[PDB]
């Protein structure tokens, strides 16, 4: 995870 | 074959070619001067209604004749001279005296009820009314007026997400009475939003169909499968019958769109978030940026929809809190209003709280925007981003929002694959150019800035780890040896911005 | 071209234009005052029946002349003055008076027209009778009248479930004679009740078909597969033939309905539960 | 039958032939002087309108008579002499004068005709404006004019990748008014880019369709399956309706294109990178090489889009650094501009650095070029290459760029009398302009810089160091045998002169 | 040789 599903 | 001018004449004078005319009267007078063929005349002579013979007469004519002579030399003889006089008047106020064309032979027939018809059929959206941003809609209309002469051009109405561009474009084609009728004959407004590679073809498929007559919408072939060169040729074909046509391409993301727009020598208004797509076009490119709503304009917008104006000091402060939080942004401001239920300044500050402790999801609402919350919008803007830019953005959380800060102060949290860190600036620039996520400001010293809406997006959205890691990765470089920027004698202590850091640490202890 | 008054005159005086007249007598007079052409006149001069010459004279005449002058200034000279007097009297009852008839009644029994025919064909339900809620049905009719001028607008007749909204809408379009005929030309009443995401497109598919002529319901294509931008365009297309049309959207649940309704610049009455 | 002049007369005098005339008066006179027939005359004599008798008289008259005599010798006698005078005056302005109008202008605004309509419909791209290369676009237009008489011919506008050929072709057909209208009737501009073997048939399928009328694009069949001899025949068929037509074949890779073009007796302009495809054609072949943008044209190109010109010496040097690196190349220069953000010489030198330590990928940008970076372009140019030439090229990294060097000095790194090396290096410059030939003082070749930093970050990291070693080896083998000036043969033993760049290359591979 | 040419 680096971006909670891009937003 | 004719062209755009002579056909603009044949198109402007259509209410008339419908009120008094008949193609049977002209077929005989025209087989002689060499402009038809016995199938042309077959197709036009046996047709049940007249609007059929007329649409075939004006189509076949726009293709067949070397000039617009043998149609002036006919409305004359047929006692329908009231037609050929109008058309010769237009061609004279076109070849000899230019400019005079818009005031004299085109305007005296404008009608605020024909417009709505033309807008509707061209799928133009219903302009906003309870508030109009004067300046921008005005400059749009202006810069469109300046170009109606031009053969093909790009107008880029670019801004943030929810920044209000499309609505402004809706108003700009709805304000004046000149743009449609006087400066341009027709409007075709199509929303893109294409992400797939097939989207850029499907769009222009629906252009091709936005153009086509009510007749032969029946005949639509299996065009879904047909080359690009052919959809393109089919358009520039069917584009003859369309003199001065304006194209709004609402919400362009892929520069491939723009490339088609530029191969097809189209006239385009363009709303988009990523501004760099214009590098796709080697051409007349002109730009209008929809900035964040200034502090006074926000007031205007609120009054505009019935919001009670402050009295106590901590009420004007409540509203400056709202204006600061939603760093001048139409859409989240609107959601804000729509969600203020009782209307009290009180519940407005309630929301002002809700925004810090639940992000944009605290005020997400049903709004004229296609989106529940500005985060759904910024979503895409963040997906499209260069992977490396995705990284830079992912880290710009751990900054102070609504604070102007140096590049080196950024080089600390921002990634990079030596001693000159300018690469940071290049990335942060790409980052403001492409969704207006940052904010560039050249002098006194090279500094960027992250706004508040664009921050609370990232807050409740980036990986909970990367926050605390960016905070520590900041506290490392942090040591080595107001309307005023922070000096280089004092970078070692970011403690000035401790408040907005104590907040991310409290956030990252949950 | 003429217009509605002068064509109402050429249409009104046909029982008359058949008993005594001939276009050839006028052909020269129209070949003369420059309002005809010798092929036009050819078309009308060699015609077997008189009804031929008359139907061609009345079709052909309307395009060339700026007005209905060189036809009054003829029935005079031809000893057919009983015609030109009727027409000059009528032209006086229109040039000389700023008042005629408005949209109202002069061919009565709108009882099978507005009530029977238009309600039934617009699928308006058979209004309730044994009790009518005055206040509400009344305010619906009122607030509909105030807006008939407008190009597009939403009226939300919203309430609890089973609270009686649709019935009130049934009555507001079935009581008066104004809403249908005076204020709006046609009625389209469609039940939504859409919950799936495919429902909101299918609805406007059945609008599009509520619109289409009795001819070409046979020709109905496999329209199920065609883009939304195209269904939308086919509607605002087929919507040319529909001047001032009212839309009842009975039982709306999804705001997507309302969004299409607002892209299609429709005039909408809406019964719904969620406000 | 009549002809163009006499029918131009019968067409010109129609506004006139309608106000006063009647064919029946002439029917007997034509039934008489033996130029009509009593059924012809029947057809024209019982007709309701006069416009009927006139349209039939003007259609019917043109087949029977050898000329337009028995119609002048009639308008005279009929008191309609105002007609026969116009026609005799015109016949005098054609029988008595060997001069009229030629293909030129008398209905002006070819600006929407030739520019708008024909260019757009022939899919010609929207010509560049902010800079025009005079010499080249000019010679294209010239050499096209000289050949408009010819029935079929090849013009090869060949150069490096991104060297600017297509743009120049865009401009040569968009500047003048002669090429379209005067010299050629129509334009067909088609992008090839075919690599598969099925591409070369599909191309001429879309030619065939570029030709077909606006009518019957609806009728387009499942033409995908029909022989080549038939597609070829359908084209030379539909090519009847197309007098003097010009063909631009933008971006040709396969000589099969050129072969079809030469079987179909077409008139072709050709932008391409590989020059040898012309050996496919046995014919009037003419060539125009798009050389690298000279340093001064590069200045012009810079100024043209608003770029500030130098002052201090190490700024003009910085920009000669940029011009040297992108060894005169339109496209990468443009990408460079698009990426120079603040516009400063400073950020320009930033890029000058970025280019050496990240190759062409350091300045790759959104550009009017179909390609993100020139490396994406050269990609193909490298794929098409003969496997052995792919090798020779792959090894030519370890040379000095922008230096003229001997064949033997090359025999050390290049695979296999070693003249054969020269043959490979020849094929190699001909086919994408990857090298650079220079006949005397001594048969020597040269590798430019763009064509180098392509290979740097592209060849196998090992093969760099291996070519460097294989060179220091044969150099010293040659050692065991014992500016505007070429490197002498007493001194090949030390390539150490170029130690500077050799030391950098080395650091690249060895890490 | 040539990482994807
Ligand atoms: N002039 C205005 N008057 C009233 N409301 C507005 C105005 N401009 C914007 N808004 C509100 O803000 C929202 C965003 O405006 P708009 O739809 O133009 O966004 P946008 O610029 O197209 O953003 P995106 O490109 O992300 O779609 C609107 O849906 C509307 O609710
Ligand atoms: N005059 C009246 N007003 C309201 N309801 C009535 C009346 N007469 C009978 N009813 C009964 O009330 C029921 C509900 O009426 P109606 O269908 O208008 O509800 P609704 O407002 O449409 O609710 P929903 O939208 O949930 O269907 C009717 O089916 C009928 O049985
Ligand atoms: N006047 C000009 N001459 C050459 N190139 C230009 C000019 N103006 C801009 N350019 C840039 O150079 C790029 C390359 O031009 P062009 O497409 O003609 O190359 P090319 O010769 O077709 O190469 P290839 O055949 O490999 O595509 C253009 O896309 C444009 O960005
Ligand atoms: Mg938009
Ligand atoms: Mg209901
Ligand atoms: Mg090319």
């Amino acid at each position: 995870p680096l971006f909670n599903f891009l937003c | 074959m004719l062209c755009e001018i002579e056909c603009r004449a044949l198109s402007t004078a259509h209410t008339r070619l419908i009120h008094d005319f008949e193609p049977r009267d002209a077929l005989t007078y025209l087989e002689g001067k060499n402009i038809f063929t016995e199938d042309h005349s077959e197709l036009i002579s046996k047709m049940s209604t007249r609007l059929e013979r007329i649409a075939n007469f004006l189509r076949i004519y726009r293709r067949q004749a070397s000039e617009l002579g043998p149609l002036i030399d006919f409305f004359n003889y047929n006692n329908q001279s009231h037609l050929a006089d109008f058309l010769e008047d237009y061609i004279d106020f076109a070849i000899n005296e230019p400019d005079l064309l818009r005031p004299v032979v085109i305007a005296p027939q404008f009608s605020r009820q024909m417009l709505d018809r033309k807008l509707l059929l061209g799928n133009v959206p219903k302009q906003m009314t309870c508030y109009i941003r004067e300046y921008h809609v005005d400059r749009v209309i202006k810069k469109l007026d300046e170009m109606c002469d031009l053969d093909s051009f790009f107008l880029f109405l670019h801004g943030r997400a929810g920044s209000g561009k499309s609505v402004i474009a809706s108003q700009a084609l709805s304000k004046s009475d000149q743009l449609i009728g006087i400066n341009y004959d027709s409007i075709v407004w199509l929303k893109d939003s294409g992400t797939a590679p097939k989207s850029t073809f499907d769009l222009f498929t629906d252009i091709l169909l936005m153009l086509k007559s009510e007749d032969d919408l029946l005949n639509f072939p299996s065009v879904e499968h047909v080359t690009s060169v052919v959809l393109k040729r089919m358009i520039c074909n069917a584009l003859i019958d369309r003199p001065n046509t304006l194209f709004v391409f609402d919400d362009v993301v892929q520069e491939e769109t723009i490339r088609w727009a530029q191969e097809l020598r189209l006239r385009c208004l363009v709303t988009t978030r990523d501004v760099e797509i214009s590098n796709a076009a080697s051409q007349t490119c002109e730009f209008i940026e929809v900035t964040s709503l200034e502090i006074d304009e926000c007031y205007d917008f609120l009054e505009a929809y019935g919001m009670p104006m402050p009295v106590g000091e901590k009420e004007e402060d409540v509203l400056n809190k709202t204006i600061e939080l939603s760093s001048g942004n139409p859409a989240t401001l609107m959601m804000f209003f729509k969600s203020c239920e009782p209307k009290t300044f009180e519940k407005m500050a309630q929301l002002n709280n809700k925004l810090e402790s639940r992000g944009l999801v605290g005020v997400e609402c049903i709004t004229p925007y296609s989106y529940k919350s500005l985060a759904m919008a910024l979503q895409r803007c963040v997906e499209v981003l260069s992977d490396e830019d995705r990284s830079a953005l992912a880290f710009a959380v751990v900054m102070p929002p609504g604070v102007d800060i140096p590049v080196k102060l950024w080089s600390c949290v921002i990634p990079v694959d030596e001693q000159l860190d300018d690469e940071v600036a290049d990335r942060l620039k790409r980052l403001s150019k492409r969704g207006a996520l940052l904010s560039g400001k050249r002098m006194p010293v090279l500094t960027f800035k992250i706004d508040h809406i664009i921050h609370m997006f990232l807050k409740h959205v980036v990986d909970a780890q990367t926050i605390a890691n960016g905070i520590s990765i900041l506290e490392q470089r942090l040591l080595e040896i107001e309307t005023v920027i922070r000096p280089e004698d004092f970078p070692k202590f970011m403690q000035l911005h401790q408040k907005f850091y104590d907040s991310l640490k409290n956030f990252a202890c949950c």
